């Protein structure tokens, strides 16, 4: 009939994509996305330098990290944001690898739905192709030891994952200090490391060889009325969370004073509350007091009188941290503190930093501490948050590889191994279903061209000569020479990627291809 | 990133090529011209002059000064 | 280890010229073959048209990529050129372009691609010449399959039986099938005219006038005397300026009676020579006829038939053998054009239309008539007859005749990897890559026609590879089959010379670096 | 002055059904290419920029903005098919734009629509009786051939999913979280937790209760992560400082009396706590806040504190270990504190996550499902939702039939051969009635990519005489036996389908005029 009828609310501006138009758009926008994270891989990468809305700028090389602050608006772009999140959380290195691979994978994909191929077959067979390789993976993978004893496969790995990033300017005492930290905190018997005992603290000013790893507390404090000493020798602590005020009820109250000797009742009672309060705490032989909550100008002096030096408004994780580095116990109240409940300090000392003003506290501590502190001093505070997020990744490499203690020999040896795998099954495969599989392999083996690429080398010529040196000699330890060392043996060049890294790659890449390929149809505003 | 296809926001742009190291470069030559004049015991000091609250004025000579006052981009 | 090549704007140029053709060409790619159904434009103005000839496609539809200009005029010359294959030119251009990209990420300058997509032509050539067979005229059985084949993909595929073996017929009775080398297109009038159906459309070896006989008396003309006319049956005026003085009472009649005794002067001497049917040139400054010289005409019974247009002067005097005159005193008999018969027909009320048939003097000239429901099928099928004619001026300008139906092209594929596969170097991959950039063609035979895309390519390559050649698409079977069996033929020309107008062009397109708006 | 208000617009006769039905098409058109293993994938952005990817009817009809009445009856089936059997949404959409397309053509010439709605009523009758008498029921009652039914039906249940590649890893995994369930089937006894980072196949099933990690305070991290044979005290009650009644007001007038206050205060907390270590629980669990000085006093002691805990988790727990939610704390006796085997938090995927496994006698389960995106899990959990439904109305009586459009096809078969004994109209609305349950399997090959006309009629040849059960087979291409393919489905969705399709054709039939007001 003549009449145009509506149907939906809204419905003359709603755009909406459908049939192979809208996945070719999804496969163009993960193409952009994957060409922009392409430079920053590799050891000869390069960073971005991301700035916010509010100005604030950032240089940084982790993948997740630039996707996170990317502020995009196609859908698209959002899941692999989503994919490198995602693949920042479970794993910590190779965020940059997955969006790459994706990009890849949908490259290959659009490739051959140009040839009328079901995108659900196109799934089917990225499926099928990561089983593989995950096999292959898996069959390929070697060990290393997990001891402090022999550690240095450790420093091997954390030196590898360290490598495109800033912080390998030093690129040695930050693997050790990595390793040394979540060696520490690490609960070996259960195989489970606590990010919450590694208190990452950072500060400008002097070198990147500066960044150090105590075996305590550094906290951003100072001591209070600042004539006590400035430094104390091995020290037994009071952690405390009470504060150094007289007591008052949770209920509201009222205290009638009546008469003129309630008020000198209630001023005598003051009085002594302060006075037995610094009683029972020197009384314990604590040299070394800790509020959380701070206390006032009476409780600062009867501290210093009393040559008990101490501070206050320690926040709650930095008392945790405190009372584990030291082995005490936190305390809610003066009346049960005991002997037992203090800590062990090594020593307590003041830093000053220079000419500014800023202070702060360092706790040594000469027992097991369970808890550590990673410190971090640079030039500038970009170059600090690039410092500590690299160190993150260190440390989640290290802790990977505690809970998993198989590696294998990264630089693209993994990735063009996997690609023979895949393709040598791809042979005695029936048609209409290899298509996938081949497309596969050759969407995960760009990642040695991109890595030839930003190394400077011819891409195709090097892939094809390393790929035909490990189809020659059975020896699949050989990657893209990107250092430019010779050797393209690996074993060698002590290159090392963690197994589930990798794995975990691959099978995050094949899910959200997988994803995006089933996507058929768009409406919106 | 010049695809017939935008998807950063209406006001986010991308410089993915010499476009970005030109635009860093220029802007740290900049910066380092702004505080050549003011070098050596025969370096000449400079005016600072504000656009707006109370209108703050400050002659000075070190370079730490001058990089924090004004705005850069 | 290299050169660093810091700037990355040609790069990205290069990729964008790439993406638009390969959008382009997808654009059309649903416009190929037998099932390819045509697309429909509507420019700025209220103006439709229904179109399938790819050339006409890409220039109704304005464009603004640089790229996709370019294409369109690489259709256009295709059409130029050949007439045929103004789809598959520009496909195949898109394809490679699209199989090129992925080369340019590969790490391989443009130069190297371009030359080893020069080589890849070269070979090409040489396997479409071996492939093809010869053909010679006088041969109609294979001119109409060659007709039949151009028209199947067109709106009038299902008059093609009574509509190709005039379009063959209009060219070979107007260029001799002994010593051609050529044939000329501009000698071919098209005439259409709304009304009736297509199964009326045609083929008169006289000729056709949209003009309108002046004098509504005489209608029609046995034994027909035409004669041109060039100057005017007018008052005298010469050329210049013209002044009469009338000073008397006796001056009136005098010049009235003047006027009119020359008007019946130039009469008389224009019947005096046995003319019958008189043709007045379009005439203006000077009343090419006047009331009192028409009224004189019809009384000695003639036919008048007036403003004819310069440029159609040529095409009279080649069709009915008559001589042109611009003075009386040289209308003459011994050069006044004849024919057996002059008709004005009225067409059921939607056209008057005049013909001239039965010339006795020879006539190297045809006329084709069409007709339609609507204007938008006369225009597409005067557009099919046109491509059909210009199938035949291929074939009469290089005398080779392939197969069709995508057996060339797939079979042209594998023998380009084959010779692919023994050029190791860094042009081993461009060879491989132009090699299976060709595959585009049997792939969207395929998929147009509802079939399976890989199968059938697979199939098709599996076919070719044992030696089973001219074996390609048929859409009646619905699989693969032979195609000579089939009656589906192309002439060779239109082959060659979209493959290497696609490979001429797509060199030109990625020497651009760069792009600047002036 | 106008009877009605101004700009009121009213719309009446055969072009307002007409226009009608024409909706009803066009917003089913929108849930269609989402079928069958081969079906594929629906975003939709809402107006603040979230989009949502799905292919079930249900969730993408009621993200669709609908405002045509016709359409909105489309909208509410697909909900209720939804709301009741949980699988089918697509199909009942499906279903009545195919009715009233097929009867349109009945209805442009003057056709009463009383009488095609008794037909819709007699046919949609007859189709569930066939459904009924033809559904088989194993009738044996045992362990092992039920569990298969129960994970096939799973199975065909995940296909047409984002879980396809992963059915047989899932669907066995829900029919557990099915069999470990009380005789009351509640829906809240299955929780299902979604965290980032993983793959697919990393889902796993606590058969205990597993929940993130709520909150700590100064003083965690200190207690023991791990116990052997603990007592979990479920609890109701914050210990903390506090006033007592949030209106209660202290008058004292000494020192003494204000110093006893504040120590009754910091001892009737510690009492509180310890009861509560002397009830000989090792990990408590609370609704309400704990302190931090309870967290500090519970790490002194080796015992676990998990505060604020949500109310759904915490009855989890309950139907897990075998407690009871004590909200006063004078009575923790041993039969109140539930036991479980193993307590164990665990980092999963940049979370932390409590876990108590091995409760030997668990009416509750937890899902633990991975993914890579939000949206991804979301999906995931729609699936699992999906599963766990079909399972759940599967396991009150296990009468199956195949899928794949064969069901669809030995109705459209019976009413055909039915509408040829019935004389006069009738008979055509009938017919016209079968040709439209015919819809499905040919829907089933376009979005599988097939030759819908000539696997339809080689299903039509094969199924009027050479047997039922007979669907599409889409990897083999072709037609195949699908309950000997293990394509199995409870009869009630199918059921539920015809007579909800059936209800929505008659109500848009029925309507002869439409108004609508100037909305003020
Ligand atoms: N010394 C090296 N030689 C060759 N390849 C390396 C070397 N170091 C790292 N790589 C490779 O570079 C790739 C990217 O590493 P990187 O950019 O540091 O972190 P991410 O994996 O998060 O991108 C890894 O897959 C690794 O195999
Ligand atoms: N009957 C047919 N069977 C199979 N293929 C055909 C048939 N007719 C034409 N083709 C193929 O369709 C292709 C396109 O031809 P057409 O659309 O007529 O002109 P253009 O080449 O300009 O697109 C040709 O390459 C020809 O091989
Ligand atoms: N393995 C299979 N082979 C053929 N058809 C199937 C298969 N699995 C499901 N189907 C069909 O898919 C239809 C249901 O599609 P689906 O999207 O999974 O649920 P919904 O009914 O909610 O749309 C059913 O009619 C069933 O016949
Ligand atoms: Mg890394
Ligand atoms: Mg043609
Ligand atoms: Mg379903």
């Amino acid at each position: 009939y003549g009449r145009p009828f509506l149907i939906i609310k809204d419905q003359d501006r709603k755009s909406r994509l459908m049939g192979l138009e809208a996945l070719k758009s999804h496969i163009m926008a993960a193409k952009a996305v994957a060409n922009t994270m392409r430079t920053s891989l590799g050891p000869n990468g390069l960073d971005k330098m991301m700035v916010d809305k509010d100005g604030d700028v950032t240089v940084t090389n982790d993948g997740a990290t630039i996707l996170s602050m990317m502020d995009v608006d196609h859908q698209i772009a959002k899941l692999m944001v989503e994919l490198s999140k995602s693949q920042d959380d479970e794993i910590g290195d190779g965020t940059t690898g997955v969006v790459v691979l994706a990009g890849a994978l949908l490259e290959e994909a659009e490739q051959l739905l140009d040839r009328g191929i079901h995108p659900i077959r196109i799934a089917d067979g990225y499926e099928q192709a990561a089983r593989v390789a995950i096999e292959h993976l898996d069959k390929i993978s070697d060990s290393v030891l997990v001891d402090i004893k022999d550690t240095e496969p450790l420093i091997q790995t954390a030196k590898t994952t360290l490598g495109s990033k800033v912080v390998n300017s030093c690129h040695r005492q930050m693997a050790e200090i990595a390793v040394n930290a979540v060696l520490t905190v690490a609960d070996m018997e259960r195989r489970d490391v606590d990010f919450e005992l590694i208190k990452v603290e950072g500060k400008v000013g002097g070198r990147l060889e500066d960044t150090k790893l105590i075996k305590g507390v550094i906290v951003d404090k100072d001591f209070s009325h600042p004539q006590m000493p400035k430094k104390v020798e091995d020290a037994k602590i009071a952690i405390l969370t009470c504060p150094f005020e007289p007591p008052k009820p949770k209920t509201k109250h009222k205290l009638d004073v009546t008469s003129v000797e309630d008020y000198k009742a209630l001023q005598k009672y003051e009085k002594e509350k302060f006075e037995e309060m610094i009683q029972q705490i020197k009384e314990t032989g604590a040299n070394l007091a800790i509020c959380q909550w701070g206390f006032d100008d009476e409780a600062n002096h009867l501290l210093l009188q009393n040559n008990l030096p101490a501070v206050r408004w320690v926040g709650g994780p930095e008392i945790e941290l405190i009372a584990i580095a030291t082995g005490g116990r936190i305390v809610p109240r003066f009346s049960e503190l005991t002997a037992e409940k203090l800590g062990f300090a090594g020593l307590v000392q003041e830093i000053s930093f220079g000419t500014t003003k800023d202070k702060m506290l360092v706790i040594e501590q000469c027992k097991n501490s369970r808890a550590v502190t990673i410190f971090i001093r640079g030039g500038n505070k970009m170059i600090i948050e690039e410092a500590k997020r690299s160190l993150h990744d260190a440390l989640c490499v290290i802790r990977n590889l505690i809970r998993d203690n198989r590696v294998v020999y990264g630089g693209g040896a993994a990735e063009i191994s996997c690609a023979l795998a895949v393709s040598q099954e791809a042979d005695k495969c029936p048609t209409l279903e290899q298509y996938a599989m081949r497309a596969f392999a050759d969407a995960l083996e760009v990642i040695p061209m991109a890595l030839s690429e930003n190394s400077g080398m011819n891409p195709i010529q090097t892939m094809t000569e390393v790929r035909a040196r490990q189809v020659k000699e059975m020896n699949p330890a050989l990657g893209i020479d990107c250092l430019h060392k010779g050797t393209n043996d690996m074993k060698q060049q002590h290159v090392i990627e963690t197994l589930i890294g990798k794995k975990q790659q691959i099978s995050l890449a094949t899910q959200m291809v997988r994803m995006i390929l089933k996507i058929d149809d768009i409406r919106k505003p | 990133s010049l695809a017939p296809v935008n998807i950063f926001k209406a006001g986010a742009d991308e410089e993915r090529a010499e476009t970005a190291r030109l635009t860093s470069f220029i802007g740290a030559i900049a910066i380092g011209d702004l505080v050549k004049s003011t070098l050596g015991p025969k370096g000449m000091d400079k005016i600072l002059l504000s656009s707006g609250r109370d209108a703050s004025l400050m002659v000075t000579n070190d370079g730490a000064t001058i990089l924090k006052n004004i705005g850069v981009d | 280890k290299g050169a660093y090549q810091d700037r990355d704007k040609p790069a990205q140029i290069r990729f964008s010229n790439i993406s638009a053709a390969k959008a382009v060409a997808d654009a059309i790619r649903t416009s190929l073959g037998p099932k390819g159904m045509d697309k429909m434009i509507q420019d700025g103005k209220g103006d439709v048209t229904i179109t399938n000839d790819g050339a006409t496609i890409l220039k109704q539809m304005q464009v603004l990529h640089p790229a996709a200009r370019m294409l369109v005029e690489l259709s256009k010359a295709q059409d130029i050129e050949a007439g045929d294959g103004t789809t598959s030119v520009v496909i195949i251009a898109g394809s490679l372009l699209d199989s090129c990209t992925k080369l340019l990420q590969k790490g391989i300058h443009p130069t190297i691609i371009s030359e080893s997509f020069q080589k890849a032509l070269e070979k090409g050539i040489e396997i479409l010449t071996d492939m093809s067979r010869p053909v010679e005229l006088s041969d109609r059985e294979t001119l109409l399959n060659s007709a039949t084949t151009s028209l199947n993909s067109k709106v009038v595929s299902q008059y093609s039986s009574l509509l190709s073996p005039m379009s063959v017929n209009a060219v070979m009775k107007v260029i001799d099938p002994a010593t051609a080398t050529s044939v000329d297109l501009r000698d071919i009038k098209i005439v259409k005219k709304l009304g009736g159906t297509i199964d009326d459309c045609e083929l008169v070896e006289g000729l056709v006038l949209t003009q309108k006989v002046s004098n509504s008396g005489i209608t029609r003309v046995e034994k027909a005397k035409i004669g041109l006319i060039q100057f005017c049956l007018s008052a005298p005026k010469t050329d210049m300026d013209n002044q009469i003085v009338v000073s008397d009472y006796a001056q009136m009649d005098r010049v009235l009676r003047e006027e009119r005794a020359y008007i019946l002067n130039l009469v008389k001497q224009i019947k005096k020579t046995g003319c019958n049917v008189l043709l007045i040139q379009k005439s203006i400054l000077r009343d090419a006829l006047s009331d009192l010289a028409l009224h004189f005409l019809n009384k000695m019974k003639i036919m008048v038939i007036k403003d004819i247009e310069r440029e159609d002067i040529e095409f009279i005097c080649k069709t009915i053998g008559t001589k042109p005159v611009a003075h009386i005193d040289q209308f003459t008999a011994d050069m006044l054009g004849s024919a057996e018969l002059a008709e004005e027909v009225n067409l059921n009320g939607s056209g008057k239309l005049l013909k001239i048939t039965g010339c006795a003097s020879p006539g190297k000239t045809v006329t084709i008539v069409v007709r339609g429901s609507n204007k938008l099928v006369i225009e597409e099928a005067e557009r099919s007859i046109h491509d059909a004619l210009c199938v035949i001026r291929c074939l009469v300008k290089k005398r080779a005749l392939i197969a069709g139906g995508g057996a060339p092209e797939i079979e042209l594929a594998l023998r380009l990897t084959e010779y692919s596969r023994t050029l190791s170097g860094m042009e081993s991959y461009c060879v491989r890559a132009f090699a299976d950039a060709m595959e585009v063609i049997p792939s969207t035979l395929a998929e147009n026609a509802g079939l399976n895309p890989i199968s059938t390519v697979t199939e098709l390559r599996n076919r070719h590879a044992q030696g089973e050649k001219t074996a390609g698409i048929n859409v009646r079977k619905g699989g693969i089959s032979n195609i000579l069996e089939e009656l589906v033929v192309q002439p060779l020309l239109v082959s060659v010379s979209a493959l290497t107008l696609a490979t001429e062009t797509v060199r030109s397109i990625l020497k651009i670096d760069d792009v600047v708006n002036t | 002055v106008i009877l009605l208000k101004e700009g009121t617009d009213s719309s009446q006769g055969i072009p307002q059904l007409v226009s009608n039905i024409s909706a009803c098409q066009v917003i089913a058109e929108a849930v269609r290419t989402t079928l069958g293993p081969r079906g594929m994938d629906k975003l939709i952005v809402d107006g603040r920029g979230k989009a949502t990817i799905s292919n079930d009817g249900a969730t993408i009809l009621k993200l669709l903005d609908v405002v045509h009445p016709a359409a909105k009856t489309l909208v509410d089936i697909a909900k209720s098919q939804d709301a009741e059997v949980g699988d089918g949404t697509t199909s009942v959409t499906l279903l009545a734009a195919e009715f009233l397309k097929q009867v349109k053509p009945y209805v442009e010439e003057g056709l009463h629509p009383q009488i095609i709605i008794r037909a819709f009523r007699t046919a949609t009758q007859l189709a569930v009786n066939k459904i009924k008498e033809i559904a088989v029921t194993v009738k044996k009652a045992d362990k092992v051939e039920q569990r298969k039914l129960l994970e096939k039906c799973a199975m065909t249940a995940l296909s047409s999913k984002l879980i396809s590649q992963q059915k047989a890893f899932f669907a066995k995994m829900v029919v557990d979280a099915v069999m470990m369930l009380d005789d009351l089937l509640q829906l809240k006894m299955i929780g299902i937790k979604k965290v980032q980072g993983g793959a697919l196949e990393d889902s796993q099933l606590v058969a205990g209760v597993a929940f993130k990690k709520t909150f700590s305070y100064a003083g965690f991290e200190m207690q023991p992560k791990k116990y052997h044979n603990p007592k979990i005290a479920l609890l109701n009650v914050e210990l903390e400082l506090k006033a007592e009644k949030d209106n209660a007001e202290i008058r004292v007038h000494t020192v003494e009396d204000y110093q006893a206050i504040v120590d009754a205060e910091w001892n009737i907390l510690y009492d509180k706590l310890e009861k509560i270590h002397h009830s000989g629980a090792k990990v408590v669990l609370s609704k309400l806040p704990i302190g931090d000085v309870a967290t500090q006093y519970f790490a002194d002691r080796d015992m676990f504190c998990a505060g604020r805990v949500p109310e759904e988790d915490l009855k989890r727990t309950m139907m897990a270990c075998g407690g009871s939610i004590q909200t006063s704390v004078n009575a923790l006796s041993a039969d109140v504190l539930g036991r479980c085997q193993v307590f164990e938090e665990t980092q999963i995927g940049g979370e932390r996550y409590n876990f108590f496994t091995g409760c030997p006698k668990a009416k509750t389960c937890t899902f633990i499902l991975r993914g890579g995106a939000e949206q991804f899990m979301e999906e995931t959990e729609r699936s699992l939702h999906d599963a766990i439904m079909i399972v759940r109305r599967a396991i009150k009586n296990d009468s199956v039939v195949a899928g794949g459009g064969a069901i669809e096809m030995e109705l459209s078969k019976y009413l055909r051969d039915y509408s040829r004994t019935i004389p006069g109209k009738q008979q055509l609305l009938i017919g016209a009635y079968a040709k439209a349950l015919e819809i499905i399997p040919r829907q089933l090959c376009d979005n599988a990519g097939f030759d819908a006309t000539n696997i339809l009629n080689k299903l039509r040849a094969r199924h009027a005489q050479g047997g039922t059960w007979y669907g599409v087979d889409i990897n083999n291409e072709d037609i195949a036996d699908n309950f000997e393919a293990f394509v199995w489905e409870p009869a009630m969705v199918r059921i539920n389908a015809l007579t909800a399709a059936s209800e929505a054709a008659c109500l848009i039939v029925s309507v002869d005029e439409t108004i609508k007001n100037p909305r003020s």
